[PDB]
């Protein structure tokens, strides 16, 4: 869910053995991910069938300078609209920096 | 063999893997070929000086589709392994003893062993170290896919006959004929071998 | 630099070649919204990444430029940037600015920048702008620095050159003082982008509809004359109409699933087809001035007028949708012949859904953009975008949102403006103050509406003609209006003004000078607490304490121009 | 498996378009070569590529032959007369919905085509409902034949699989309870 | 030279 991290409100409910289990499972999953192809694969990407190449997004906070995979710079600042490639900013959509605009 | 054939085989594998209730023999070879093809096309586009033209967009959308297929296949198999890791290792060893094709690749087997150890640690620290000495063994459930149904379509010409349980008399069994265009509602264990051999497509 | 031709090669290809990052800076108004809607479609066809920023004051543009000194950008400025020198704002040294703006005149420094600035102009507009030649306004003043007899000769030549420099400066100050005489609006921006997209063959009914809405917004906001609107429709818009007509009616009358656009006659009433005709008439300028309905005799006058025209009271007082079609056509013919105007507009139809008018959609988009000021600027921008997209679909929820927008705030704005004018006349708020008339309130009826350009321009233009109809000899002076604010802007006033009724325009352009008068009031000493951040020069904010000194200073300016 | 993945598989079909752009070389996709393009001369490409070009105004889509009104009437006649499900073209409903969504300008006799497709869907839905209801009264067998079912029709009807799995447990309990 | 997937597949067959 979202990015791969536990909320503080969830972590306060756990015991130490469960926290250890989360860290062991995350390390095992990353180690498996590193062996796919040459450079590894992020399995949180392509979570649904792709509808289009570009997405329209609204920036929710002053993240600052960002760069696409083609080397184009973008200045993500609060209350601004962008049109970006989907693969590049899917992670920021998951982490809550951007939201989709319909 | 062409990449145009490899992708077509991979799509049918993906559909069967989504529909089947348990773990099919592994096909990571096709995944590795298609990932290498994605990387080669990416570097070839990177050598271009002009990118605002139609060809580059068509190529990039095709790479998007192939990446979706491979990622969804690997995610489905990992979610199947996480439900019961010891049973997966047991079935792989039994197929190796029977001399059949592999159930798990090397990386999948390594992931299964490491996840099994990580899952064992939590139970040992929470409960099992406090038990009396007789009750310190780790429980592992048996398999659960006994009464599962599927929708199945026949594609090969010469499939032959299939046996199913008899609900009028469960001591015995009933024999069915599979004509080569038909669709059936049928138990999975009757069609398991044909799904492995590729003579049946699940729906 | 001014670009007058060849816009695809001069402007679009330089963005398509992708060396720098692409930013749009947009003024928050309806015409700018429609221009943005066309331009981003053209970019998304070619898969160019871009970003958008919305502004409503010069200080926001200053902050955007100030934070960006290390970047490299193609800036595109929409309905802002023409009337102040951009180089005195901190343009980043590596970036380029393109300006697409309908304000006039261009600032002379923006005209004669070396090449960091490009200004797009309408076809053949250079023949009318009458910009001064370069050496009369810009000079290499750096080069003014420079035996006994040779020393004396150098003293003589320095005296000669200093005197000729002063002669040239006197001519230059006269030329610039006449150049900055007035402000005015040229053609709307989105027509140019429609013409540009027609070259690329990426024009459709949606872009045509957006252009029609953007053109009608300038008419509804009292920015351009009816003659200029008619000329734009005859010249530039007519070649596109036959493309999108419902000519599939020839194919067995078949109602297909596509948007179709037609052009034709229309009643100039505000919201008559989404309302009832009596209520629509009683808030308009024309029928209010004709019947004098702020007085006691207004109800009797309008009843007698309807009896003369031949329309029943029940027909006027039921909802306009309820009438049969032939009865509707008869009533619309009678009222069109009564109002006697040359107005015509565009209609859009989609399936079995109700027909819409571009003028009505323009009013809805404007009132969702500009109000209320307690909401954030991006939220107002997104609301206007949603309302504009709702007009090109047959979906039930979208059409329900559009009808709610029609039947609440569009009605309420007209009613509040009429109440303001009626209270002004009935309690004699308008007084002479020398060379101009002055209007001031005890309280404003709704302070969310006071800061809107649409509300201010429409209300003041109605008020001066209503005041001048009561008594003869009132046509030769301008009107100045002041409204107070409360709450978080307690102690402030909003100030604007309107030209005299008797003014004659040499052509269709509607030039005004009252924003220039306010601007020259600001230069006087000791300074006054005036805020001048808006892109429109004839709207300002003033501290409540400086009202008396402001009245005296503005009288000094108008008297000094009378001298 | 769900409707989005059904549409994803349906995108791999081939369809004919007429370009307005032109190009010299072929395009070497991993799924095979598709080019070259000449303006005004038709050629066959995948459906996803056709929709991608149609959004960019680079082509005109030519509808399939089974979207003719006479052909749709033939399909409706056969579906009405047959007791079981009649045979259809591959990915019939998915391709119909995709083309009505993205390319309805190029379809001819659009409302009649749309109404005929809705009629075919309505009565095939009723046939599948009646077959499943009649199956769930059974106790003697755990098998049925469902020839010419589409993939999206199979995807929408997965409650029957769960119901049959639940029924099998009670049948097995009765068999184990039979005395000896 | 014009890129083609088949040459890439032949190179990977030689690699593996």
């Amino acid at each position: 869910k979202y990015g791969g991290a536990l909320p503080a409100s969830v972590r306060n409910a756990l015991c130490d053995a469960e926290i250890q289990f989360f860290n062991e499972y995350s390390s095992t999953l990353a180690r498996f991910q590193s062996n796919l192809g040459e450079g590894g694969v992020n399995l949180l990407l392509h979570s649904a069938p792709p509808k289009s190449l570009f997405v329209q997004v609204r920036a929710l906070e002053d993240y600052g300078e960002f760069e696409t995979s083609d080397g184009t710079q973008v200045q993500l600042s609060k209350d601004s609209l962008h049109s970006l490639p989907r693969q590049d900013c899917e992670m920021l959509i998951r982490q809550g920096v951007l939201e989709l605009v319909h | 063999t062409t990449p145009e054939e490899v992708l077509r085989k991979m799509t049918a594998t993906w559909q069967n893997e989504l529909c089947a209730p348990c773990l099919l023999p592994t096909q990571m070879e096709l995944v590795e070929i298609l990932l290498d093809q994605i990387q080669g096309m990416e570097e070839n586009i990177g050598k271009q000086t002009d990118k605002m033209q139609l060809r580059i967009s068509v190529h990039r959308v095709e790479l998007q589709r192939i990446g979706f297929i491979t990622s969804d296949y690997v995610r489905c198999r990992l979610q199947k392994i996480e439900s019961n890791p010891h049973d997966a290792i047991d079935q792989h060893k039994k197929r190796k003893e029977e001399g059949k094709s592999d159930l798990l690749s090397e990386s999948e087997m390594k992931f299964a062993e490491e996840y099994a150890l990580a899952e064992s640690n939590l139970f040992q620290k929470t409960v099992l170290e406090f038990m009396p000495a007789a009750l310190k063994k780790m429980p592992v459930p048996r398999g659960d896919h006994d009464d599962v149904m599927v929708y199945a379509k026949v594609t090969s010409d010469d499939v032959g006959n299939v046996a199913i349980p008899d609900w009028q008399d469960l001591n015995g069994e009933v024999i069915l004929e599979m004509e080569p265009e038909s669709c059936h509602l049928i138990p999975f264990e009757s069609v398991h071998q044909l799904v492995e051999d590729g003579n049946i497509q699940l729906m | 630099m001014i670009i007058e031709d060849n816009f695809r090669q001069e402007f679009y290809n330089k963005i398509k070649k992708g060396d720098k990052s692409v930013v749009l800076i947009v003024s928050v108004d309806t015409d700018a919204l429609c221009t943005t809607m066309i331009l981003t479609h053209l970019l998304r066809c070619d898969d160019i990444p871009f970003s958008i920023l919305a502004v409503e004051g010069w200080s926001s543009v200053e902050k955007i430029f100030a934070d960006s000194q290390e970047q490299k950008c193609h800036y595109i400025l929409i309905n802002c940037g023409a009337t102040r020198s951009l180089t005195r704002l901190q343009i980043p040294p590596a970036s380029i600015a393109f300006v697409i703006d309908s304000h006039r005149p261009f600032h002379i420094e923006n005209v004669y920048e070396n090449g960091q600035i490009h200004l797009l102009a309408n076809p053949s507009e250079m023949s009318e702008l009458q910009i001064p030649d370069l050496e009369s306004v810009i000079r290499e003043d750096s080069d003014d620095e420079e035996s006994y007899e040779q020393r004396m000769e150098k003293i003589r030549r320095k005296a000669i050159k200093r005197e000729e420099m002063q002669i040239w400066e006197r001519q230059r100050r006269t030329i610039l003082w006449r150049y900055y005489e007035s402000t005015w609006f040229s053609s709307p921006s989105c027509v140019t982008l429609l013409e540009m997209a027609a070259e690329m063959n990426r024009v459709s009914a949606e872009t045509m509809w957006f252009t029609a809405v953007g053109l009608n917004s300038a008419m509804a906001d009292k920015l351009i004359s009816i003659e200029m609107y008619t000329q734009i429709c005859v010249d530039r818009m007519r070649p596109f109409v036959h493309r999108f007509m419902p000519k599939n009616i020839v194919n067995q009358g078949k109602v297909d699933d596509l948007l179709h656009i037609t052009f034709g006659r229309e009643l100039p009433l505000a919201l008559y087809s989404h309302w009832d005709l009596f209520s629509a008439m009683m808030v308009s300028e024309y029928f209010s001035i004709k019947t004098k309905n702020w007085t006691q005799k207004g109800d009797v006058n309008i009843r007698h007028l309807l009896a003369q025209l031949g329309i029943t009271l029940h027909e006027t007082k039921q909802k306009f949708e309820a009438l049969p079609t032939e009865q509707r056509n008869l009533v619309v013919d009678v009222l069109e012949k009564e109002m006697d105007s040359s107005f015509a507009t565009f209609f859009g139809t989609l399936g079995y859904c109700g027909k819409l008018s571009a003028c009505d959609v323009a009013r809805a988009v404007t009132l969702r953009l500009e109000m209320p000021k307690s909401e954030t600027i991006m939220n107002r921008f997104r609301s206007g975008q949603s309302i504009l997209r709702s007009s090109i679909t047959g979906e039930r929820q979208d059409r329900l949102n559009l009808n709610n927008t029609f039947t609440s705030i569009c009605q309420r704005t007209l009613q509040v403006s009429w109440k303001t004018v009626a209270a002004a006349i009935n309690q004699s708020e308008i007084i002479p103050n020398g060379p101009y008339y002055l209007f001031s309130c005890s309280r404003s009826i709704d302070e969310d509406m006071v800061d809107s350009r649409h509300f201010l321009y429409n209300t003041a233009g109605f008020m001066i003609r209503a005041f001048a109809s009561m008594k003869k000899g009132r046509t030769t002076k301008p009107l100045i209006a002041m409204f107070p604010l409360t709450g978080e802007s307690a102690g402030w006033l909003v100030v604007t003004g309107v030209m005299p009724i008797a003014t004659i325009y040499e052509d269709s352009l509607l030039k005004t000078c009252i924003g220039r008068a306010f601007e020259r009031v600001k230069k006087m000493t000791p300074p006054l607490r005036i805020v001048d951040d808006y892109f429109n020069s004839d709207i300002i904010r003033l501290k409540s304490e400086d009202r008396t000194r402001f009245i005296d200073f503005l009288q000094t300016v108008f008297e000094g121009t009378s001298n | 498996m769900n409707a989005e993945r059904c549409e994803f598989i349906a995108g791999n079909s081939l369809i004919e378009v007429i370009p307005s752009i032109s190009d010299d070389r072929p395009i070497h996709l991993i799924s095979g070569d598709i080019g070259p393009f000449e303006a005004g001369v038709p050629c066959r490409i995948p459906v996803w590529t056709a929709i991608l070009m149609k959004r960019k105004h680079n082509c005109k889509v030519v509808a399939p032959q089974w979207m003719d009104v006479d052909e749709l009437k033939k399909i409706l006649t056969s579906e009405t007369e047959s007791q079981g499900l009649a045979k259809l073209p591959d990915h019939f409903f998915e391709i119909s919905h995709m083309l009505v969504r993205d390319a309805r300008e190029d379809i001819f006799e659009v409302e009649a085509v749309k109404s005929l497709v809705q009629d075919i869907y309505d009565r095939r839905d009723a046939k599948l409902r009646s077959s499943a209801i009649e199956f769930l009264r059974q106790n003697q067998t755990c098998h049925a034949q469902l020839d010419n079912v589409q993939l999206i029709e199979a995807s929408s009807a997965r409650a029957t699989l769960e119901a049959c799995r639940q029924m099998g447990a009670v049948v097995r309990n009765k068999h184990e309870s039979t005395p000896l | 030279e014009h890129y083609n997937p088949r040459n890439r597949l032949k190179t990977q067959i030689k690699r593996r």
